[PDB]
């Protein structure tokens, strides 16, 4: 089958900028004076979505900052200007013969300016107690960049086991990132400790934030 | 409207069959070609088959050339993906999509259901339990208040959450899940204004439809 190989994998690109993505193919993708290679924007919990068709043709409805352009094995995807909505999954495809294929897709990162996370502590709830389980949830919600560190510590001391981390991907309005950190021990175990911390280290400042309670009150 | 609504996702045990459906609404379905293209837990889209608009013409994926039939019934605005011989490479979300109708060679796929979820697995069923997190006792008031929910031990993916029915749509972030001990887990946030709550309700909704389960955890204060 015919194989299509997009680069970069990834690209980060400042809004208001240009933003060019590429997709080969193993053998030439034409016939009858059209290409077949179309491109697909997808956005997390939804469908993709037509933007290009026959490489160069711009889907009723699109944006015309999204242009396509190639022929034979060689086509671009061109966004400009680059937008916060255009945070997304971009494929080629291509249909000129069968079995069609996807290109692995490249996935757009928007830069923009840091931004603190605000930060929420849960204790477990009584009832996942009564049930014998102790979950302490951290969120973290809207920060820039994506790679903050969590750090939980209980009675002063740092904590990694049983701590599972989870990343919203970037927000389509303020391109900020929100995760939540969740530390899960036994019942036993969350019993006789009193404080419980979650830590986040980011270079939007040089103190940590905090958010902690005490068991005990 | 166009719409092109899929059915028939569940899980299956390794070796099993399954039957999709995609009821197609608000175009001629009998002018268009037709195909069913999948999205791996990688996120990775992968053509699965497709039938032309009378459905004398099918191919399919090297992948599951031989395991699965494409047709469809045009009187009945239908297009049918039947499974056999299911593995676990075959997990996904299946989308139904339609082809558009040019001339001068094959087409793009311009519109695309929301999807039904596969997933193939030895591994049985377990419905989620689910917690709601309200603030700490000593918390300290603020104008803004988060709060969440905690969905704990399913199986297998999805399950969908959302607050007061849909109605608290901004400020709402749900997390991908984490498998925990071969179950999922996640946690879903919102933020509303403290003069809200605890004064007015909210209150999650959850669902897990391979177990049929609907809860709604109403969220109090300690
Ligand atoms: C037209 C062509 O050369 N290829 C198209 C292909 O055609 C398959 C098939 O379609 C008709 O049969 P029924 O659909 O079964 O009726 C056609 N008969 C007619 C026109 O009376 C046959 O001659 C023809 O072999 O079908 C696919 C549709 O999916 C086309 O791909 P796109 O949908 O991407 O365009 C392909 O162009
Ligand atoms: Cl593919
Ligand atoms: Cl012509």
């Amino acid at each position: 089958d015919i194989v299509l190989t997009q680069s970069p994998a990834s690209l980060a690109v400042s809004l208001g900028q240009r933003a060019t993505i590429s997709c080969r193919a193993s053998e030439s993708v034409d016939n009858y004076g059209n290409s077949f290679m179309h491109w697909y924007q997808q956005k997390p919990g939804q469908p993709p979505k037509l933007l290009i068709y026959r490489a160069s043709n711009l889907e009723s409805g699109i944006p015309v900052r999204f242009s396509g352009s190639g022929s034979r094995t060689d086509f671009t995807l061109t966004i400009n200007p680059v937008e916060a909505d255009d945070v997304a999954t971009y494929y080629c495809q291509q249909s000129n013969e069968d079995p069609r294929t996807f290109g692995g897709g490249t996935k757009l990162e928007i830069k923009r300016a840091d931004a603190a996370p605000t930060v929420s502590i849960f204790p477990p709830s009584s009832e996942q107690l009564t049930s014998g389980g102790a979950s302490v949830v951290c969120f973290l919600n809207n920060f820039y960049p994506k790679d903050i560190n969590v750090k939980w510590k209980i009675d002063g001391s740092e904590r990694q086991n049983g701590v599972l981390n989870s990343w919203t991907d970037q927000d389509s309005k303020d391109s900020t990132y929100s995760m939540s950190s969740t530390l899960t021990l036994t019942k036993d175990e969350y019993e006789r400790h009193n404080s419980y911390t979650c830590e986040a280290t980011h270079k939007t400042s040089t103190s940590p934030i905090v958010k902690s309670f005490n068991r005990n009150e | 409207e166009v719409k092109l609504v899929e059915s028939g996702g569940d899980l299956v045990k390794p070796g099993g069959s399954l039957k999709l459906s995609c009821a197609a609404s608000g175009f001629s379905f009998s002018s268009h070609g037709m195909s069913w293209v999948r999205q791996t837990p990688d996120k990775r889209l992968e053509w699965v088959a497709l039938i032309s608009r009378g459905g004398s013409y099918t191919y399919y994926s090297d992948s599951v050339k031989g395991r699965f039939t494409i047709s469809r019934d045009n009187a009945k605005n239908t297009l049918y993906l039947q499974m056999s011989g299911l593995r676990s490479e075959d997990t996904a979300i299946y989308y139904c999509t339609r082809h558009k109708g040019l001339r001068r060679g094959t087409n793009a796929m311009d519109y695309w259901g929301q999807g039904t979820s596969v997933t193939v697995s030895a591994a049985k069923t377990t419905p989620p339990s689910v917690y709601p997190l309200a603030p700490g006792s000593a918390a300290q008031t603020n104008s803004m208040v988060t709060l969440g929910c905690l969905v704990k031990g399913y199986f297998p993916e999805p399950v969908t959450v959302t607050w007061n029915s849909g109605s608290l749509s901004s400020g709402v972030h749900t997390f991908p899940a984490v498998l925990q001990s071969d179950l999922y887990t996640l946690s879903s946030s919102v933020t509303v204004p403290s003069s809200t709550w605890p004064s007015e309700t909210v209150t999650c909704n959850v669902a897990h439809p391979a177990s049929s389960t609907k809860v709604d955890k109403k969220i109090v204060p300690r």
